[PDB]
RNA sequence: ACGAAUCUCUUUGCCUUUUGGCUUAGAUCAAGUGUAGUAUCUGUUCUUUUCAGUGUAACAACUGAA
RNA sequence: AAAAAAAAAAAAAAAAAACUAGAUACUAACACAUUUAAUUUUUUUUUGUU
């Protein structure tokens, strides 16, 4: 699809879902030309990008490539991507994805610089947890949740797992934040102790305000 | 200028593969 | 009195000298105590060298490495080589005892590790690119990504190298690159070599692939330079669409 | 027992007793490790 | 009245200094000596008239020769090499090559 | 130990707003004293405390415990 | 053993092929990958009996120049690194000793990485296909840059 | 080992039991051999157990084990975790000459 | 000594360009 | 040709701290080791006859007889 | 501050290899004093008496 005029959304085989962006230096380009100049005639292209043609005439021959700017992985084969306006009268404008074995989901952009900061402590909170359990466990018997993968309940590091064929990106993920509304009080108030930031009750208002209001 | 997404999964995939039978919790 | 000590011949000792620098570093500043011991980066002798190159590391975890960092960045300036492998060494061990911040402060060592890893002598390539390994593993996932491409560009000439030490150092390299990069992106790189004529240039790439092959199998299946033709078999339901 | 004199230590030796005479030894020993005045003299 | 001994101290600090220490003094006078006290200069500098006028040092540590493009560890080294067959050559080369222009 | 590298009264009485006396007085979250139009009238420009600019978000309790110890008999 | 002429006519590219390509195992395989959308060439520094890196261009590379940012913090005056004490003032100063050898700020440390340099990035990097051959001199090209855009 | 070329690990499939570590090569991961940052619990296969030979460390095998062996993040990251017993078997060029010289 | 006291004259001499340039500066202001 | 001025050059001549003193040289004191591995100078030999095999990306190199 | 011009020779796309010995820098948090309380060098023609 298109989110936007520069960038596009997309899905594979296999079950990552991207975004890829086209760069500056073909935006400036393509702004200040008009597109008859492309095939034939005279565009002014830097010393750089023809040698890259003449060094690679396989890989540069358009020539310009996207710059990758987001890669997550989520098992299902993606069928449609809706790019919605709004939900629900939200501002952020989200796009709804529904997969092939059944599903929907929905990357929502996160408007902030603020808030992507804290989502982002959140997800490495949650993300290493079973190994923070097992840390202190370990060294609470050194001296005075028994196995690794406790909170986890399978083996699995988090951005292994959401990496796979190739590593994330900038989507946070939101489904992992959301099993920390999941949690005894007790075990809540034992990850947070990590932020010097805010409070439990603060980290439970973050993460369910995106359903309230941004979807 | 870089696009920071959030993901969440709305509905969850329904494709039921396995089963087993037992008596789990009482 | 420890800068002094770590010439011992027990290790346990060499090993509690380094830790007693982050305790005093805490206590007091870092800036006194880094000047102490970059002026013995100059002593000939290896384990003090090595030594210092860890306390460096641990002096950086303990107050921060921004206030350390600048000061190794200068200090990498002097001519003498023992200085500069021991700035690169001492930034291999602060890369991995900060393990994930480390991303705050890449784009800096780029053009530090670019000097390295273009520079004449054997062992400059063999220390930037085991600060690579630490700064590739942990800074994964995070989305500088270009920062990998500049600093794999100059690695892969390498892949030519003999020398036990360099070799392994350059291989774990490639290998800690490839899970920024992707094995993708990564590949691109590997396939044409990987056949070749030359019997050599085929046995080194082999060794790259080998390595890929083992953390990813089910991860290169999407990228193999596979058509139709080019295979007698190929496979007909990668061409399906419904 | 070998005190073997390489083609360096002999070339520091006539180097060091240009510079500081024959009768001042054990500064030239300071020049020049692995041997003592009554080696270098 | 332990004056009677005949040995004494300095009020000031601490003495002997590290055995790391005194090798760095050594090799500095070492190739001191050898180079006859010449200031062989930096690659980087930007040019005293040199004994020679070939010899130089890299940004790293090292010794070259920037006619023959070798790298010497040493002025022992060096002194082999000017002293070499192939230094003698690369000076003929640049001979005819110079005679063949101006 | 500071590093770099990384009967106190707090309580003015004549107002931060007002420069006068306590009067319908006021707490945040913070220990911020204010009158009732004091408060009010602050929020109609700004977002935060006119001392700590930390979030009050409009919320203000009846600070009696204010007249107390602006009492001379306290509570 | 199929003739260059016979083995470009295969590819999309011919431009790639050279003459050594012609005595691969299974050239028709190798030069259907190396034609391949974005594959990139092994690095021509083989058959070059050099050692990859060798001279003479490595004569003249200049020691390091710190990113300007981290130049801000004026660390290059306080360590003058480019290009003094006798052993016994040396031994003295183990004793002693002195405090305060950097007079550097600490604020300003840390700004220069998180707040001033938040964004700062290096000026030209690399780009995908490039892979550094042994004569190339990165200071041109970047210079480069900064000179068409500002004349 | 990272640094010592002769010596031969296990590599087969770990077992359920636990390798351990002498005071001395205590706090240290079995493959890269650093001290920082542990991870998972070493698992070693039943024939590196039996008898006297399960007890002594699985890097030296030479001095009886104590402590837990952990692998450390970095060695859990790419993998290097589960190519299988992380345990040396023969004793190496580096530990016999010192031996036979001193006596 | 000759090192010593070269390297003090250089002291020296630095702290008189550092007086110096302060009356300048503090004449470009008129004081 | 010659009286003769000025710049340039060689030589003779002139010359710089050409070592601060003194005594019983004023006295006395000095280098760790082992396992694995690379880098870098110099010395010595070959650009020199054909073909057949081994070998190499191609050389080279190696192997036979006129 | 500041106020032009005009009289129809050259150009260059920027020493090895082998041999044999010697010389010096350097690389691996390489190893350098603990090592020893469950466990396989302990080997002989079987031969310890209420
Ligand atoms: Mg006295
Ligand atoms: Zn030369
Ligand atoms: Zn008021
Ligand atoms: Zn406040
Ligand atoms: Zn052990
Ligand atoms: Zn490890
Ligand atoms: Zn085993």
């Amino acid at each position: 699809k298109f989110l936007d005029e520069a960038t596009v959304i997309g899905a594979d085989r296999y079950g990552n879902a991207w975004t890829l962006r086209s760069p500056p230096e073909c935006e400036k380009i393509m702004s200040n030309h008009d597109p008859s100049e492309l095939s034939n005639g005279a565009i002014k292209y830097p010393l750089d990008v023809i040698t890259l043609q003449q060094k690679l005439p396989n890989t540069y021959d358009c020539k310009f490539k996207f710059q990758l700017l987001n890669h997550f992985f989520v098992n299902d084969i993606i069928t449609d991507f809706h790019i919605l306006d709004s939900l629900s009268n939200s501002d952020r404008p989200g796009c709804i994805y529904m997969g092939l074995q059944g599903t929907v989901g929905c990357f929502i952009p996160l408007l902030s610089k603020g808030n992507v900061f804290m989502m982002g402590n959140i997800e490495n909170i949650m993300a290493e947890a079973d190994d923070t359990f097992y840390l202190d466990y370990e060294s609470r018997k050194k001296n005075n949740i028994i196995c690794e993968g406790s909170c986890s309940i399978l083996g699995r590091d988090h951005q292994e797992y959401r990496s796979y064929y190739a590593p994330v990106r900038k989507v946070i993920d939101g489904d992992l934040c959301e099993n920390f509304l999941r949690l005894s009080l007790n075990e809540q108030e034992f990850l947070a102790k990590n932020l010097k930031s805010v409070q439990v009750e603060d980290i439970i208002q973050t993460i369910n305000e995106v359903r309230t209001n941004y979807m | 200028d870089e696009l920071y997404l959030y993901h969440l999964t709305l509905k969850k995939q329904t494709n039921f593969v396995h089963s087993c039978i037992g008596h789990f919790v009482d | 009195e420890l800068l002094e000590l770590l010439k011992s011949t027990n290790k346990e000792i060499r090993r509690s000298a380094n830790a007693t620098f982050g305790f005093i570093a805490e206590a007091i500043g870092p800036h006194d105590v880094l000047v102490a011991l970059l002026n013995n980066l100059k002593v000939q002798e290896r384990q003090l060298r090595v030594c210092t190159a860890v306390a460096i590391g641990i002096v950086a975890k303990v107050c921060g490495p921004y206030n350390v960092l600048p000061v190794i960045m200068n200090e990498y300036t002097t001519p003498e080589t023992n200085v500069q492998n021991g700035v690169l060494k001492a930034m291999s061990f602060m890369f991995e005892y900060i393990g994930n911040m480390s991303k705050d402060y890449i784009y800096f060592i780029t053009p530090l590790l670019e000097d390295a890893l273009t520079d004449r002598d054997l062992v400059h390539r063999q220390t930037a690119s085991n600060v690579i390994t630490h700064l590739a593993l942990n800074c994964s996932g995070t989305g500088h990504e270009d920062a990998f491409i500049h600093l794999m560009n100059l690695l892969i000439p390498n892949i030519f190298e003999t020398s036990p030490h360099a070799i392994m150092r350059i291989l774990e390299g490639l290998e800690a690159l490839s899970q920024a990069l992707g094995p993708g992106l990564f590949m691109n790189y590997i396939w044409a070599g990987l056949f070749h004529p030359a019997k050599n240039v085929r046995k080194a790439f082999w060794r790259v692939y080998n390595n890929m092959y083992v953390m990813y199998q089910d991860a290169m299946v999407p990228f193999y330079p596979v058509t139709p033709d080019n295979n007698e078999e190929y496979i007909e339901e990668l061409d399906l669409v419904l | 027992k070998g005190g073997v004199w390489t083609n360096v230590e002999d070339q520091i030796l006539k180097a060091a007793v240009q510079k500081y005479g024959t009768h001042q030894w054990s500064k030239v020993a300071s020049l020049l490790q692995k041997k003592t005045a009554r080696q270098s003299e | 009245m332990n004056y009677l001994e005949g040995v004494g101290s300095k009020k000031g600090g601490g003495g002997i200094a590290s055995e790391s220490q005194f090798n760095l003094q050594r090799r500095k006078e070492v190739e001191s000596l050898l180079s006859k006290g010449e200031n062989v200069p930096y690659t980087f500098q930007d040019e005293q008239v040199r004994s020679n006028p070939y010899i130089y040092k890299n940004h790293s540590g090292k010794l070259v020769c920037k006619l023959c493009n070798t790298m010497h560890m040493s002025w022992s080294s060096v002194e082999r090499h000017l002293g070499g067959k192939k230094h003698g050559l690369n000076v003929l080369r640049r001979g005819i090559s110079i005679e063949k222009s101006s | 130990l500071n590093q770099e590298w990384n009967d106190l009264e707090k309580i003015p009485f004549k107002c931060t707003l007002c420069k006068e006396d306590y009067k319908s007085p006021v707490v945040t979250n913070c220990g911020h004293y204010f009158c009732g139009s004091c408060f009010a009238k602050d929020m109609k420009k700004g977002t935060k405390c006119f001392i700590c600019h930390k979030e009050t978000h409009g919320s203000a309790k009846v600070a009696s415990d204010l007249q107390k110890m602006l009492n001379k008999r306290k509570s | 053993k199929p003739s260059l002429s016979q083995l470009k006519s295969q590819v999309p590219y011919p431009q790639i092929i050279e003459w050594y390509d012609c005595d691969a195992r299974y050239p028709g395989l190798l030069a259907s990958i190396k034609c391949t959308k974005n594959v990139i060439p092994v690095p021509s520094h083989w058959q070059s009996k050099k050692e990859y890196l060798s001279g003479r261009s490595l004569l003249g590379k200049r020691p390091f120049e710190l990113p300007d940012i981290i130049k801000k913090t004026n660390i290059e005056q306080m360590r003058s690194t480019l290009p003094e004490k006798s052993l016994k003032e040396a031994s003295r100063a183990r004793v002693q000793p002195k405090m305060g050898a950097l007079d550097l700020d600490y604020k300003k440390l840390h700004d220069v990485f998180f707040k001033i340099g938040a964004n700062w990035k290096p000026d030209h990097l690399l780009c995908f296909g490039d892979v550094y051959y042994e004569n190339r001199n990165l200071f041109e090209e970047t210079n480069w840059k900064r000179m068409v855009d500002h004349k | 080992s990272r640094h010592q070329f002769d010596l031969i690990m296990c590599l087969k499939q770990p077992g359920v039991q636990t390798g351990l570590l002498c005071e001395k090569c205590d706090g240290k991961c079995p493959i890269c051999d650093s001290y920082v940052r542990p991870k998972r619990k070493v698992r070693v296969c039943e024939n590196c157990s039996f008898g006297k030979q399960a007890k002594n460390c699985i890097i030296c095998n030479l001095n009886v084990g104590v402590n837990d062996a952990f692998y450390c993040w970095e060695c859990c990251r790419l993998g290097k975790d589960k190519d299988g017993c992380p345990r040396i078997l023969n004793l190496g060029s580096n530990r016999l000459d010192r031996h036979f010289e001193k006596k | 000594k000759a090192t010593r006291k070269i390297r003090e004259r250089m002291l020296e001499e630095s702290k008189r360009i550092a007086e110096l340039q302060k009356r300048r500066e503090l004449k470009q202001a008129g004081i």
